[PDB]
RNA sequence: AGGGGAUCGAAGAUGAUCAGAUACCGUCGUAGUCUUAACCAUAAACUAUGCCGACUAGGGAUCGGGUGGUGUUUUUUUAAUGACCCACUCGGCACCUUACGAGAAAUCAAAGUCUUUGGGUUCUGGGGGGAGUAUGGUCGCAAGGCUGAAACUUAAAGGAAUUG
C-alpha cells in the first residue's frame, strides 16, 4: 500500500531514540501490549518504535483524508504538549485547543468554543479525558498519543510513545505534522528532512 | 426563519441533504429541530400526558407540568419527547421540539409472505425502561395494533399496521411505558437478520462530500 | 428486504461495524467512520480516495477499536507488521 | 410495642392459658 | 438499606471474632469493629520537659514515652469526635490522615 | 436452573408443588375449604330472605359523618343475624 | 456438575458473540455439539470450527462471523410431534422467515425446516438465529 | 484483544499456563538418568519422585522427596530422559 | 468593602481589549478617555470603570493578566513562541542505548551509531 | 445433679435524679458467669445472598503449595537451607476501578450470561393484620421447640430513592 519510502528511516529512528519515545510505562495495560518490545531491568517497558512509526504514518493518512484541515482538532491540556499542539496548529489547519477543554465544546452548540470537528488528536487520554468523552457523543474519531498505561477507551488510533518526556511529546507532534505535510502539497519531496527541527515543538520554562 | 449553527443544519438548509435517511445511515447527531422540520414536513404530533410534579420548599410545593409528546409520520418515523416546565403550553412546545430531535427510523416487515408493502415488524423486539418491558411481536394482516391506547398511538404514528404487544411491569407509569415502546421500535433497525448479512461498500458521509458549503466561514 | 415482485423496501440498509459485523444504529453516536487516504507513488494523499472503516460504539467503549483497526488496516495493507494473529 | 416484648407478653398469656386449661381439665 | 459493604466492621471469613471493652464506657465490642487508636504520649508533657531537664540527675536521660492502645465503641468514638461522621463518598475513604 | 426442577421426569414434583402452593391463593383456599357454605351468612347463595328485627343507625367511618340507616335481619334459612344497609334518601320508612 | 455439554458450549458461543469475539473455545466437544455446530454452519451462523484432539473428549475452536444473535439449548429435550413443531418455532424464533429450531430425530439432528420436508419429528435440542 | 489464534498460541504463553490449562494438557515433569557417587549403573528417577530413591552401590539415597520436585543427593550427576 | 462588581470588571476588561494603546497608567486621562470611547450613564460608574482600567493597566505593566489579551502582548507572544535553539537537544552530543533497545533497533534492521551501556542492578 | 464459686452480675437491696423513676447513674448482691455428666435446639445462627457446573473485564495487594532466575542476604566470606526479591501457576480470605451486563434503586463480577425468557437440583413466598395466635399432634423435666389454621378485620402496609 505504501511505496514505501515511509519506512522508519535511520535519522527518524535517531530522533525517536534521542527523544526517549521508546521508554514506556512500567504497567502496560492489556490493550497496549502489542506495542511492547520487551521490558528492561529496573522495570521500564520498551515500546517498539517501528510500530510507533507505522501508527504515526497511519494517523497522518487519516489526517490528510480530512477535507477541511481546520476541522482537524488537536487537544493538549498538559503543558508538555501545549506548544506542540499550537505548532501543529500553525503548520497544518489543525484548530488547536490548549489548556482547559471547556466541557461542552463538541456538544452544546451555543458555547463560544463550540467546534464540530471531523477528527480529534489528543496528547493524553487521561488528561484530555473530557474531550474524548465528548467525542463519543458526536461520532468523532480519536487519535491519541498513548503510553503503555494510558486507557484506550474511545481511542481509534493510538500512537505508542512516551507520555512523560516533553521531548517525546514534542517530537511525536512534530513528526505527525511533518508526515501530514509530506502527504499533501506542502512538503513536496519526502526524502529531504524538514527545514524546521523538532525543537520548536518542545515546551519551555518558565 | 432559521440560520443553522451546525454543519448538518447548514447542509440541510442548502439542500445538499434531502432525506433524513442519510442522517440515519451515517448516524449523524441532530441538534436542530429545523433539520427534522425540513426533511419530514408531514410530521404530526400528539400530547400523550400532562402530569404535575412537585418540589417541596421552605414555603409550600413548587409545581411544574411534564408533557410527554410523540411525533411521527405514519410511514416509518417517530420521536419521543419528555419536558417539564412552568406552563403546560411551554412544556408541550419544548416536548414537541425534543420529540422531533429524537426521531428514529423503524424497520417495518412482513408477518409471513412478502406480498405487498410491509405491514408489521420484521422481528420480535423488546424494550425496557424502569420496571416496564414492552414486547412487540409481528402480527398477521388485519390484526391491527393489539396494544394499549398510548402504545397504540405511538405505533400508529410509526406506521405499523399489525403488531402484538405484551407488557410487564408497572405499565401505568406512562412515561416509562412509552420509553420502553420507543426503545423496542428503535431496536427494529438494530436487529440483524439474514437479509441484512450482505456486505456493503460503506459509503462516504455528506459531511465529507459537501464539506465545502458546510462549516461556513 | 424486498416485496413479492422486487421493490427493495427498507427505509435504508444500515452500515455494519467493520470489526464485529454489528448493525450501526441511527442513534449509535459513539460509532465512528474512519477514512484513510490512499497514497500513490512518491507519497500523495489523493483526496476523495479513502480506505474506509466503521467502528461500533461498543468496540470503542470496550477499548478494542485500536486493536481492531490495527487488524483491519494490516489486512488491507495499510500497516505492515503491527498486528499479530497469535498471542 | 417492640416485637420481642410483644413476643414476651404473648408467651405470658400462652403460659397462663395453658395453666387455666390444665386447671379446668 | 445497607450503609457499608464492610457492614460496620472488618470481618469477612470469621463469623465470630472476640469482644473487647470500650475504654470510655465498658461497652462490649467485636474487636474488628472497635475503633482503635494508639496514644503515644511523653511521660511528662510538651512543656515541662525543660523543667525536668533542669531539675533532674541523668542529663537528658530517656524522656520515656507512654504507650496504650485505646478501644472505642462507635458511640463513644463519635461523641468524643474520634471518627467524625462523613459524607457518602467520603466514608468510602480508608486513609488515616 | 432457577429453582424448580426441569427434568422430563419431574412431572410429579411440579404438580405437587403447584398443589401445595395454590393454598396461598385466597379464592382457591376459600373454594376448596367450602367456607361460603360453611362460614358465611348466606350459605354460598347470591341472595337471602330475612325478617327485620330492628332499625339501626350506624355512624359512618371517618372522615365521613352520617347515620347510615341499616336494619338487623334474622335470615329465614339460617337464623343468623346480619346487618343490611337500606339504600336511598329515606327508604328506611319503607322497611319498618 | 456438568449436566449438558451442549448447554455449556452454546453458552460459551453466546457470551463470546455478545462481547464481539471472532473465536471461542469449547470443552468437552460431544458429537451432538459437532452436529449442532454443523447445522449452524450450513446456515451461515458460524464460520469454520476446529476439533482439537486431546485423548479425553476433545475441544472445539469455533470461528464467529458476527451474524449469530442467539443460540440456545432447550432442556429438557422435550418430545416433539409433527404438529407441535410450529408452536416451538412461534415461542422461540423472532420471525417466521428466518431462524431455526434444532431437533434430534431418528432421521438425525436437523433444523425444523429439514424436519418439515422429511416429515420426521423427535426431541428438541435448541434454536439458532 | 477480540481476535486471536486460539489454535496456535505462542510457546511462551503455553509455557506460562498451568499444565491442565494448555490446549492439550500434559505433564511438566520429566525423568532423569542419575549416576551415583559409587558406581556407574543407570537408574531412572522421576522428577517429582515421592520415593527416597536408592541404587545398588550407594544403597542409601539418590533423591529426597519434597512437596514438588525431588532433590538429588548432593553427590550424583543426572541427565534428562 | 471595595470589591468591584462584574459590570465594572467586564467594562474595564473590554476597554483594555480594544483600547489598550489609547490607555495610560494615569486615572485622570483614563477617565477623560472613557468619556469618548464608552457611553456610561453615570459619572460615578465611569470613575469606577476608569479606575479599574487603570488598575489593570498597572497590573499589565508587570506581566500579563490572565483572561486579558491585547495586540501589544500577543505580538510578543508569538515573538517569544518562535524561539528556535542554535543546536538540537535531540541531535547527538557525542547515542547511549542499552541492551533491549539495541535488540529493538537490530530487530528493526536499522544501522545507527549506538553505544551499548550497562546499568547497575 | 456434682464441683468450683476470683470476677462481673437478670432478681433483690440501697443511695441518688426527677412530678414520679419500681429506669438510665452509684455501692453491694442471689442465680448465672467456669467445669463434669446429662438436657435444650434457639439468635440480626447475617454475606439478611441455597448447593453443584460453565462462561463473560481490567488491576494490585495478601495467605497456603508449587515451578523458574549463572537475583540479594546472613552464617566458613559466597555453598545450600532459611529469609527476602522478581516472574509465573493452582487454591483461598478479600479489595480497587469500570459498567460491559443487571437492577425500582441502593447497589451488584454477581445480584451478569432473562420477554433474544430452559445447565442440574433442594427449600421458601403470594397485600397488610388476626398470628407464629387457636386447635390437634410430636419432642422436651421445664422453659419451650417443630408442625400450624380459621372466624374476623383492613386500602393500604412496605421497599428504594428525591426535595424540604
Ligand atoms: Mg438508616
Ligand atoms: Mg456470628
Ligand atoms: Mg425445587
Ligand atoms: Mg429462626
Ligand atoms: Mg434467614
Ligand atoms: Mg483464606
Ligand atoms: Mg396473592
Ligand atoms: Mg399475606
Amino acid at each position: 500500500s505504501l511505496p514505501a519510502t515511509f519506512d522508519l528511516t535511520p535519522e527518524d529512528a535517531q530522533l525517536l531514540l534521542a527523544a526517549n519515545t521508546h521508554l514506556g510505562a512500567r504497567n502496560v495495560q492489556v490493550h497496549q501490549e502489542p506495542y511492547v518490545f520487551n521490558a528492561r531491568p529496573d522495570g521500564v517497558h520498551v515500546i517498539n518504535v517501528g510500530k510507533t512509526w507505522e501508527k504515526l504514518v497511519l494517523a497522518a493518512r487519516i489526517i490528510a483524508a480530512i477535507p477541511n484541515p481546520e476541522d482537524v482538532v488537536a487537544i493538549s491540556s498538559r503543558t508538555f504538549g501545549q506548544r506542540a499542539v499550537l505548532k501543529f496548529a500553525a503548520h497544518t489547519g489543525a484548530t488547536p485547543i490548549a489548556g482547559r477543554f471547556t466541557p461542552g465544546s463538541f456538544t452544546n452548540y451555543i458555547t463560544r468554543s463550540f467546534k464540530e470537528p471531523r477528527l480529534v488528536i489528543v496528547t493524553d487520554p487521561r488528561s484530555d479525558a473530557q474531550a474524548i468523552k465528548e467525542a463519543s457523543y458526536v461520532n468523532i474519531p480519536v487519535i491519541a498519543l498513548t503510553d503503555l498505561d494510558s486507557p484506550s477507551e474511545f481511542v481509534d488510533v493510538a500512537i505508542p510513545c512516551n507520555n512523560r518526556g516533553k521531548h517525546s511529546i514534542g517530537l511525536i507532534w512534530y513528526l505527525l505534522a511533518r508526515e501530514v505535510l509530506r502527504l499533501r502539497g506542502a512538503l513536496v519531496d519526502r526524502t529531504q528532512p524538514w527545514s524546521i527541527m523538532p525543537d520548536l515543538y518542545f515546551y519551555r520554562d518558565p | 426563519g432559521w440560520v443553522p449553527v451546525t454543519k448538518l443544519g447548514r447542509l440541510v438548509k442548502a439542500g445538499k441533504i434531502t432525506t433524513i435517511e442519510e442522517i440515519f445511515l451515517h448516524s449523524l447527531p441532530v441538534k436542530e429541530f429545523q433539520i427534522i422540520d425540513t426533511l419530514l414536513p408531514g410530521l404530526q404530533d400528539e400530547v400523550m400526558n400532562i402530569k404535575p410534579v412537585q418540589k417541596q420548599t421552605r414555603a409550600g410545593q413548587r409545581t411544574r407540568f411534564k408533557a410527554v409528546v410523540v411525533v411521527g409520520d405514519s410511514n416509518g418515523h417517530v420521536g419521543l419527547g419528555i419536558k417539564t416546565a412552568k406552563e403546560v403550553a411551554g412544556a408541550i412546545r419544548a416536548g414537541i421540539i425534543i420529540a422531533k430531535l429524537s426521531v428514529i427510523p423503524i424497520r417495518r416487515g412482513y408477518w409471513g409472505t412478502n406480498l405487498g408493502q410491509p405491514h408489521s415488524l420484521a422481528t420480535k423486539t423488546t424494550g425496557k425502561c424502569g420496571s416496564v418491558t414492552v414486547r412487540l411481536i409481528p402480527a398477521p394482516r388485519g390484526s391491527g395494533i393489539v396494544a394499549s391506547p398510548a402504545v397504540k398511538k405511538l405505533l400508529q404514528l410509526a406506521g405499523v399496521e399489525d403488531v402484538y404487544t405484551q407488557s410487564n411491569g408497572k405499565t401505568r407509569t406512562l412515561e416509562n411505558t412509552l420509553k420502553a415502546a420507543f426503545v423496542a421500535i428503535g431496536n427494529t433497525y438494530g436487529f440483524l437478520t439474514p437479509n441484512l448479512w450482505a456486505e456493503q461498500p460503506l459509503p462516504v458521509s455528506p459531511l465529507d462530500i459537501y464539506s465545502d458549503e458546510a462549516s461556513a466561514q | 428486504m424486498e416485496n413479492d415482485k422486487g421493490q427493495l423496501v427498507e427505509l435504508y440498509v444500515p452500515r455494519k461495524c467493520s470489526a464485529t459485523n454489528r448493525i450501526i444504529k441511527a442513534d449509535d453516536h459513539a460509532s465512528v467512520q474512519i477514512n484513510v487516504a490512499k497514497v500513490d507513488e512518491e507519497g500523495r494523499a489523493i483526496p476523495g480516495e479513502y480506505v474506509t472503516y466503521a467502528l461500533s460504539g461498543y468496540v470503542r467503549s470496550r477499548g478494542e477499536s485500536d486493536d481492531s483497526l490495527n487488524r483491519l488496516a494490516q489486512n488491507d495493507g495499510l500497516l505492515k507488521n503491527v498486528w499479530s494473529y497469535s498471542r | 410495642m417492640r416485637a420481642k416484648w410483644r413476643k414476651k407478653r404473648t408467651r405470658r398469656l400462652k403460659r397462663k392459658r395453658r395453666k387455666v386449661r390444665a386447671r379446668s381439665k | 438499606p445497607k450503609k457499608r459493604a464492610s457492614n460496620g466492621r472488618n470481618k469477612k471469613g470469621r463469623g465470630h471474632v472476640k469482644p473487647v471493652r470500650c475504654v470510655n464506657c465498658s461497652k462490649s465490642i467485636p474487636k474488628d469493629k472497635a475503633i482503635k487508636r494508639m496514644a503515644i504520649r511523653n511521660i511528662v508533657e510538651a512543656a515541662a520537659v525543660r523543667d525536668l531537664s533542669e531539675a533532674s540527675v541523668y542529663p537528658e536521660y530517656a524522656l520515656p514515652k507512654t504507650y496504650n492502645k485505646l478501644h472505642y465503641c462507635v458511640s463513644c468514638a463519635i461523641h468524643a469526635r474520634i471518627v467524625r461522621v462523613r459524607s457518602r463518598e467520603d466514608r468510602k475513604n480508608r486513609a488515616p490522615p | 436452573g432457577k429453582g424448580k426442577p426441569r427434568g422430563l421426569n419431574s412431572a410429579r414434583k411440579l404438580r405437587v408443588h403447584r398443589r401445595n402452593n395454590r393454598w396461598a391463593e385466597n379464592n382457591y383456599k376459600k373454594r376448596l375449604l367450602g367456607t361460603a357454605f360453611k362460614s358465611s351468612p348466606f350459605g354460598g347463595s347470591s341472595h337471602a330472605k330475612g325478617i327485620v328485627l330492628e332499625k339501626l343507625g350506624i355512624e359512618s367511618k371517618q372522615p365521613n359523618s352520617a347515620i347510615r340507616k341499616c336494619v338487623r335481619v334474622q335470615l329465614i334459612k339460617n337464623g343468623k343475624k346480619v346487618t343490611a344497609f337500606v339504600p336511598n334518601d329515606g327508604c328506611l320508612n319503607f322497611v319498618d | 456438575t456438568r449436566s449438558s455439554v451442549l448447554a455449556d458450549a452454546l453458552n460459551a458461543i453466546n457470551n463470546a458473540e455478545k462481547t464481539g469475539k471472532r473465536q471461542v473455545l469449547i470443552r468437552p466437544s460431544s458429537k451432538v455439539i459437532i452436529k449442532f455446530l454443523q447445522v449452524m454452519q450450513k446456515h451461515g451462523y458460524i464460520g469454520e470450527f476446529e476439533y482439537i484432539d486431546d485423548h479425553r473428549s476433545g475441544k472445539i475452536v469455533v470461528q464467529l462471523n458476527g451474524r449469530l444473535n442467539k443460540c440456545g439449548v432447550i432442556s429438557p429435550r422435550f418430545n416433539v410431534k409433527i404438529g407441535d413443531i410450529e408452536k416451538w418455532t412461534a415461542n422461540l424464533l423472532p420471525a417466521r422467515q428466518f431462524g431455526y429450531v434444532i431437533l434430534t430425530t431418528s432421521a438425525g439432528i436437523m433444523d425444523h425446516e429439514e424436519a418439515r420436508r422429511k416429515h420426521v419429528s423427535g426431541k428438541i435440542l435448541g434454536f439458532v438465529y | 484483544v477480540l481476535v486471536q489464534d486460539l489454535l496456535h498460541p505462542t510457546a511462551a504463553s503455553e509455557a506460562r499456563k498451568h499444565k491442565l490449562k494448555t490446549l492439550v494438557q500434559g505433564p511438566r515433569s520429566y525423568f532423569l538418568d542419575v549416576k551415583c557417587p559409587g558406581c556407574l549403573n543407570i537408574t531412572t528417577v522421576f522428577s517429582h519422585a515421592q520415593t527416597a530413591v536408592t541404587c545398588e552401590s550407594c544403597s542409601t539415597i539418590l533423591c529426597t522427596p519434597t512437596g514438588g520436585k525431588a532433590k538429588l543427593s548432593e553427590g550424583t550427576s543426572f541427565r534428562r530422559k | 468593602g471595595r470589591v468591584r462588581t462584574k459590570t465594572v470588571k467586564r467594562a474595564s476588561k473590554a476597554l483594555i481589549e480594544r483600547y489598550y494603546p489609547k490607555l495610560t497608567l494615569d486615572f485622570q486621562t483614563n477617565k477623560r478617555l472613557c468619556d469618548e470611547i464608552a457611553t456610561i450613564q453615570s459619572k460615578r460608574l465611569r470613575n469606577k470603570i476608569a479606575g479599574y482600567t487603570t488598575h489593570l493597566m498597572k497590573r499589565i505593566q508587570k506581566g500579563p493578566v490572565r483572561g486579558i489579551s491585547f495586540k501589544l502582548q500577543e505580538e510578543e507572544r508569538e515573538r517569544k513562541d518562535q524561539y528556535v535553539p542554535e543546536v538540537s537537544a535531540l541531535d547527538l552530543s557525542r547515542l547511549n542505548v542499552d541492551n533491549q533497545t539495541s535488540d529493538l533497533v537490530k530487530s528493526l534492521g536499522l544501522k545507527l551509531p549506538l553505544s551499548v551501556i550497562n546499568v547497575s542492578a
